[PDB]
């Protein structure tokens, strides 16, 4: 049919989870420096 | 339909790929950043520094625990630490705040971990090798060292102590 | 007494691999709940000790857990899937002499290594890091066990070569493509362990030498030690790409995307081991940075996968009457555990991978290294995605191989098993990651020092919960697995059914792209040069300055 809205939605979630994890821990790294 | 879907999907796919690589490179940069700061001190020394684990506590920098700390700069102290089956030497390790502490840690038996609760010091300690890490405490006080690498039946109880003096 | 065995004898060998694999998963996983309670600050071990008297300590249990679950179960599942699937796709028969020799190697090797483990002679964990010295029959047993895969490599290379001959010019079929680059990858990967075992661990445990250099030993280990998890994963990916879309009522939306993913794994799976060695001495920081980069690249294949699969499930969902931006999700067959199991797996795989990419960022690793977080990370990866995939695939594979059908009762018990396992694993993953941020070390009998980690009060609750949930799930899995392997209901016609392979949507731009990727010999050689380049420099410098040290037994 058209644009894979659901697929995009999934990779969005994935993207966001990666960012909260990374930046989340990047934070803690400096907090412990 | 279906053949339409195909082009769309493969389109967005290349998009997603370009985006993903971009975000990965952003991480690559932010890592390279930390490697340029003071905080990169915790990265173990790259150079090989071989010692004999069976004579470590009989002759050398690790023999006498009363010789463990040694001022080696104007604001630099080298601490010779020994992680051994189920403890740390010296215990406690006593250091000044705001000084650069250079740890040189080894083991007379098996592999231990050297994890300083509250810091970025997290280094494996291998018998026959010196693990050299640098760190400057900012905050005072009671830092606990935890062994985080399975060493035997008393592993879970292998703690140590840092006293960083105000 | 099975004609179905006589045209498809590869069916029988496959079944032996699977059964042996699930038995190992059951035995290893018993220790799971106890280990979760332990991380909830509860000490259940006397109870275990009373049930299983041969169990001498927490650490013997954790050695059995790691070895039976992460090493044995996963390898036997790979062996079964990445030999059988390509064989059924090509409709060829695998050299059956060699197939049954590979099953014996794995079985003899297992039993040889089981003895010392069960007898508390090898309480060194699944990573067996020198100087911790296990019994010789542990190292010999494992060697033989792993070498079994070398036979499997040969068998699939053979099948490939034979198919190539009977179809000159033709592009390798998808499943067979996956399995070929899969097994070649594993060959490259396995050299690190084999070098460690042949040069150090075997002579060492036989007496021939008194020492072993710990740094080189674990550098070689992690040569193999990373790609091996990809060795665990890719059989599940093979099923998720080429079987799941059919179970979901749709199609694989891209063949060449699936090949690309697997090619990238052949290329980047091995030369990334120093990510496991960030906290080690005597390895240059530069090389660690390099390996950290290559590791973030190895994430790309799984990023691709996540889109492609998602797309295929969306597509499936739509065909089924998929409503809006989330309609397709509800339209999928949540009544079929073959579908459910790996889909949930893939859910948990999002936090899973995000954790991994943290762990891969060099300096960030110092935050979480050797802490409860890392077990948090991998149960989302192997103990969830891979294992659920495996469990789920019982619902189509088992019938195919045995002809036994699957009652509606069993199919519903399945769903329960799968939801509990998944829910249990998620709860745990929060527990472990939280605890790991609070510095709680992994590989620790922390219930034996109750007052050591008071700040991890609330995540300890989660671990206790998980432990209970997952126990139930495990019990229901045993119940349900045997109920299926212990019935005498046999429709030979479903044993003769085709595997529910999914159809692939193709495009125009495929051809040239797919053709380039089929240049297997070239890509193999490139993969090997990468290993030489990533490991060569370092290894040469470690071997120039060996410093063996004596062994120790501290259990
Ligand atoms: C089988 C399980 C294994 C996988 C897979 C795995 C993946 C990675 N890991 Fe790892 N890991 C590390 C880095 C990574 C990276 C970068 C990845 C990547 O390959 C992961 C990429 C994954 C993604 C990028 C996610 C893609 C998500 C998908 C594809 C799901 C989409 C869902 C859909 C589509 C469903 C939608 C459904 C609907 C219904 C909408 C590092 C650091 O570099 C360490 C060392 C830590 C330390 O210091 O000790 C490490 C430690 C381990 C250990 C401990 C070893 C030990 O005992 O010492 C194990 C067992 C393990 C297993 C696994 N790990 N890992
Ligand atoms: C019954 C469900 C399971 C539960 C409740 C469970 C729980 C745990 C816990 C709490 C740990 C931490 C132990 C420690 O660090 O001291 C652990 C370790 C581990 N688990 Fe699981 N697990 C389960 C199933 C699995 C499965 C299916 C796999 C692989 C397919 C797996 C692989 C591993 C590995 C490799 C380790 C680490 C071994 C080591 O560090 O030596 N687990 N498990
Ligand atoms: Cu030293 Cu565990
Ligand atoms: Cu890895
Ligand atoms: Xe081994
Ligand atoms: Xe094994
Ligand atoms: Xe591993």
């Amino acid at each position: 049919e058209e644009k894979p809205k659901g697929a995009l939605a999934v990779i969005l979630v994935l993207t966001l989870t990666i960012l909260v994890f990374w930046l989340g821990v990047y934070a803690v790294f400096f907090a412990r420096g | 339909d279906e053949h339409k879907a195909h082009k769309a999907i493969l389109a967005y796919e290349k998009g997603w790929l370009a985006f993903s690589l971009a975000m990965l490179f952003v991480f690559i940069a932010l890592i390279a950043y930390t490697l340029a700061t003071h905080t990169a001190g915790v990265i173990p020394a790259g150079k090989l520094e071989r010692v004999d684990p069976t004579t470590v506590r009989q002759e050398g920098p690790w023999a006498d625990p009363a010789q463990a700390v040694v001022q080696t700069g104007p604001n630099q102290y080298t601490v010779y630490v020994l992680a051994f089956a189920f403890g740390y030497q010296p215990n406690p390790i006593e250091v000044p705040q705001g000084a650069e502490i250079v740890f040189k840690i080894t083991s007379p038996d098996v592999i231990h971990g050297f994890h300083v609760e509250g810091t970025n010091i997290n280094v494996e300690v291998l018998p026959g090798e010196v693990s050299t890490v640098r760190y400057t405490f900012k905050r005072p006080g009671e830092y606990r060292i935890i062994c985080n690498q399975y060493c035997g039946l008393g592993h879970q109880n292998m703690f140590g102590t840092i006293v960083v003096k105000e | 007494i099975s004609r179905v065995y006589e045209a498809y004898p590869e069916k029988k060998a496959t079944l032996y691999f699977l059964v042996l694999g699930f038995l190992a998963l059951i035995v290893g996983s018993l220790f799971g709940p106890f280990q979760a309670l332990n991380y909830g600050n509860v000490d259940a071990y006397p109870l275990l000790k009373r049930l299983l008297p041969f169990v001498q300590s927490y650490y013997q249990g954790l050695t059995l857990h790691g070895v039976l679950n992460a090493i044995v179960f996963t390898q036997l599942f790979a062996q079964a899937i990445m030999v059988y699937l390509p064989a059924r796709e090509l409709n060829m028969r695998p050299n059956m002499g060699l197939m049954w020799l590979s099953w014996w190697m794995a079985f003899i090797g297992l039993v040889v290594a089981a003895l010392p483990l069960l007898a508390n002679e090898a309480t060194v964990l699944y990573t067996f890091y020198p100087p911790l010295k296990g019994h010789w029959a542990f190292y010999l047993g494992a060697s033989v066990f792993v070498l079994s895969t070398w036979v499997s490599i040969y068998i699939v290379l053979d099948l490939w070569r034979r198919w190539k001959a009977a179809n000159p010019g033709k592009v390798t079929p998808l499943v067979t493509y996956m399995a070929v680059v899969f097994w070649l990858m594993w060959f490259l990967a396995s050299l690190g362990l084999v070098l460690e075992a042949v040069l150090f661990l075997l002579p060492w445990s036989f007496g021939l030498v008194e020492g072993v250099d710990p740094l080189v030993a674990r550098t070689l280990f992690w040569w193999t030690g990373h790609p091996i998890v990809y060795f665990w994963l890719l059989p599940a990916y093979a099923i998720i790409y080429t079987i799941l879309p059919k179970q979901a009522g749709g199609k694989l939306v891209s063949d060449p995307m699936a090949r690309l993913a697997f090619l990238l794994f052949l290329l980047l799976s091995t030369p990334v081991g120093f990510h496991h060695q960030f906290a080690d001495p005597g390895i240059d920081p530069t090389w660690k940075m390099i390996h950290s980069v290559l590791t973030l690249f190895v994430a790309v294949p799984s990023l691709m996968t996540a889109f492609t699969v998602a797309a295929s499930l969306e597509f499936a969902g739509r065909l089924r009457g998929g409503r809006g931006l989330f309609g397709w999700i509800r339209a999928l067959p949540w009544d079929n555990p073959a579908f459910v199991a790996p889909v949930l797996g893939l859910l948990g795989f999002i936090p899973g991978g995000a954790g991994g990419i943290v762990n891969a960022s060099f300096t960030l690793d110092y935050v979480v290294h050797n802490t409860a977080w890392v077990p948090g990370h991998f149960h989302l990866q192997v103990a969830s995605l891979v294992t659920l995939t495996a469990m789920g695939s019982l619902y189509w594979l088992l019938p195919n191989l045995t002809g036994k059908p699957i009652s509606d009762a069993q199919r519903r018990l399945g769903l329960a098993v799968v939801w509990l396992w998944f829910l249990g694993m998620m709860i745990m993953a929060v527990g472990l990651h939280w605890a790991g941020l609070l510095n709680v070390p992994r590989r620790a009998y922390i219930a034996q020092v109750p007052d050591a980690y008071p700040h991890a009060a609330v995540p300890m609750v989660f671990n206790v919960l998980a432990g209970i949930v997952l126990l139930v799930a495990l019990l229901l899995f045993i119940y349900g697995l045997f109920s299926v392997l212990l019935s005498r209901e046999r429709k030979p016609e479903l044993a003769e059914a085709p595997l529910p392979f999914a159809e692939v949507i193709s495009g125009p731009e495929d051809r040239r792209l797919v053709l380039a990727m089929d240049r297997i010999g070239f890509w193999f050689a490139v993969a090997a040069i990468l290993v030489v380049l990533a490991y060569g420099p370092t290894l040469v410098q470690l071997f120039g300055h060996l410093n063996p040290v004596p062994g120790w037994r501290l259990w």
